[PDB]
């Protein structure tokens, strides 16, 4: 149920350095 | 490679 | 990884390194599916041509780990492998057609801040997610030029592309069970797995539940980074029905 939710970024409300060049790439 | 225990 | 960058503590808790036991070395990248099963490429585990045919007590999986050669004391969980499920039609001979493979540990690991499992893609993901300029991330320990190796696990971001030009870039058969990511000479950018890569996970982050979801694994390239050549992958969600067949019988 909790699959695909990082410990050190999702659970906490924290984003990485990169993740957002992914977003911005799924137009 | 380090040892591993 | 060639021309990536150093992961974050964490940033992928579901990367696996494959370790052969003697000599001690990266065999291979992996991800963690549960707390019981780690996925990776056939490849890493049978290939004939290279007299390749690894058993269950050659390997470890080492988990949660950051540095590549260091034994993160109180960080990464080294497990035994209790069995070894390769696709029964994994093709070796040819184009590595269907290249994947289960592993189940001996026991249970538990998860941490550093050791979480990623999410394996449902028809809706697949459809959603893999289209032609969106982009994954492939993590590795491997390579970091095709032609030293890294002190701390790599990260790269590289956009899935077309399939004619996948196609068109090699002359090896490509098959559904396939996709190829990285990209194109004009688009200046540059990226790629490499040799101790290969297993290891395609990543993408649903725009829609925020998820992490495993679309592929690292398979073949001809060359690492190099001009006009795309790295390729294993198609999770076109294997699922063996994955889940697998894993629902053993
Ligand atoms: N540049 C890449 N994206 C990339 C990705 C994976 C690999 C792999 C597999 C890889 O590419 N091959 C060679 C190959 C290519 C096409 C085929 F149809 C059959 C075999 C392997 O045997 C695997 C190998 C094992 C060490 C790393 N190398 C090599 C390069
Ligand atoms: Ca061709
Ligand atoms: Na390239």
């Amino acid at each position: 149920a909790d699959c695909g939710l990082r410990p050190l970024f999702e659970k906490k409300s924290l984003e990485d350095k990169t993740e957002r060049e992914l977003l911005e790439s799924y137009i | 490679f380090e040892e591993i225990p | 990884i060639v021309e990536g960058s150093d992961a974050e503590i964490g940033m992928s808790p579901w990367q696996v390194m494959l370790f052969r036991k003697s000599p001690q070395e990266l065999l291979c990248g992996a991800s963690l599916i549960s707390d019981r099963w780690v996925l990776t490429a056939a490849h890493c585990l049978l290939y004939p041509p290279w007299d390749k045919n690894f058993t269950e007590n050659d390997l470890l999986v080492r988990i949660g780990k950051h540095s590549r050669t260091r034994y993160e004391r109180n960080i990464e969980k080294i497990s035994m492998l209790e069995k070894i499920y390769i696709h029964p039609r994994y093709n070796w001979r040819e184009n590595l057609d269907r290249d994947i493979a289960l592993m189940k540990l001996k026991k249970p690991v538990a998860f941490s801040d550093y050791i979480h499992p990623v999410c394996l893609p449902d028809r809706e993901t697949a459809a959603s997610l893999l289209q032609a300029g969106y982009k994954g991330r492939v993590t590795g320990w491997g390579n970091l030029k095709e032609t030293g190796q890294p002190s701390v696990l790599q990260v790269v971001n590289l956009p899935i592309v077309e399939r004619p030009v996948c196609k068109d870039s090699t002359r090896i058969r490509i098959t559904d069970n396939m996709f190829c990511a990285g990209y194109k000479p004009d688009e200046g950018k540059r990226g790629d797995a490499c040799e101790g890569d290969s297993g290891g996970p395609f990543v993408m982050k649903s725009p829609f539940n925020n998820r992490w979801y495993q679309m592929g694994i690292v398979s073949w390239g001809e060359g690492c980074d190099r001009d006009g050549k795309y790295g390729f992958y294993t198609h999770v969600f076109r294997l699922k029905k063996w994955i889940q067949k697998v894993i629902d019988q053993f």
